[PDB]
């Protein structure tokens, strides 16, 4: 339910240094 | 992870280490899906050509890692295994089609900073995020070259086409697998390697900034070679499994 | 190359 959602990232909204990588990957 | 670099702290919470009670040794990785339950490679448990057939109390999973061989104290949960569910049609005889396994952990192991859940994909997740040039992450502290790491290690890659896929490899490809990496030359390279396996292959998605672990580390043709990629438990086309067996035993 | 985990695991 609260899956998929990092406690020292997207809880505390801290992005990790390549996550940007993958969202720009997608494209469509 | 072959051309990966170090994960940052608390940066994969779901990575669990498979290790090996005696002698002392990581087997494979595998993920957290619930406080109960882990998902893995069913190969890292039963794999009769290497005389591999594990049974529960053969078996730890150490969760909420980064140091590959330090007990992490305060940090990992270690638990013992209750119960071991393999695919029952895992084809260890010829391709390693339908990949997976679910292991039932003895108690619920108490989330934190260092361990949490990732999410499995619904039908809708899968068809929007399952496409050609889309990066997932690979995790894992197997082999950096086909010694070992210090630390979990990361590296993001790209979702390939079916046909490039099958033209890669003489192995017969199934809907159950998918491949990752990159093209000869496109100027960057990565990907898993042996003690890799079982280890999750994850996408955020950009609808709802969850991740979703899309596959599970399966197999490839040596590591990080030019022409070759990874492939990948299809962890979708198999959920009516990991359901049924949750909902049966949980 | 493995640190000893606690025998309360084993
Ligand atoms: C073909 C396959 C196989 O038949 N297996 C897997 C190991 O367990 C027995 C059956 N296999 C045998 C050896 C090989 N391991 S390896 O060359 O270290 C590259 C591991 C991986 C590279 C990319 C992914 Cl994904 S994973 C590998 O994956
Ligand atoms: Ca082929
Ligand atoms: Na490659």
């Amino acid at each position: 339910a609260d899956c998929g959602l990092r406690p020292l990232f997207e809880k505390k909204s801290l992005e990790d240094k390549t996550e940007r990588e993958l969202l720009e990957s997608y494209i469509d | 992870i072959v051309e990966g670099s170090d994960a940052e702290i608390g940066m994969s919470p779901w990575q669990v280490m498979l290790f090996r009670k005696s002698p002392q040794e990581l087997l494979c990785g595998a993920s957290l899906i619930s406080d109960r339950w882990v998902l893995t490679a069913a190969h890292c448990l039963l794999y009769p050509p290497w005389d591999k057939n594990f049974t529960e109390n053969d078996l730890l999973v150490r969760i909420g890692k980064h140091s590959r061989t330090r007990y992490e104290r305060n940090i990992e949960k270690i638990s013992m295994l209750e119960k071991i569910y393999i695919h029952p049609r895992y084809n260890w005889r010829e391709n390693l089609d339908r990949d997976i396994a679910l292991m039932k952990l003895k108690k619920p192991v108490a989330f934190s900073d260092y361990i949490h859940p990732v999410c499995l994909p619904d039908r809708e997740t899968a068809a929007s995020l399952l496409q050609a040039g889309y990066k997932g992450r690979v995790t894992g502290w197997g082999n950096l070259k086909e010694g070992q790491p210090s630390v979990l290690q990361v590296v993001n890659l790209p979702i390939v086409e079916r046909p490039v896929c099958k033209d890669s490899t003489r192995i017969r490809i199934t809907d159950n697998m998918f491949c990752a990496g990159y093209k000869p030359d496109e100027g960057k390279r990565g990907d898993a390697c042996e003690g890799d396996s079982g280890g999750p292959f994850v996408m955020k998605s950009p609808f709802n900034n969850r991740w979703y672990q899309m596959g599970i580390v399966s197999w490839g043709e040596g590591c990080d070679r030019d022409g070759k990629y990874g492939f990948y438990t299809h962890v979708f086309r198999l959920k009516k499994w990991i359901q049924k067996v949750i909902d049966q035993f949980g | 190359d493995f640190e000893e985990i606690p025998e309360e695991y084993l």
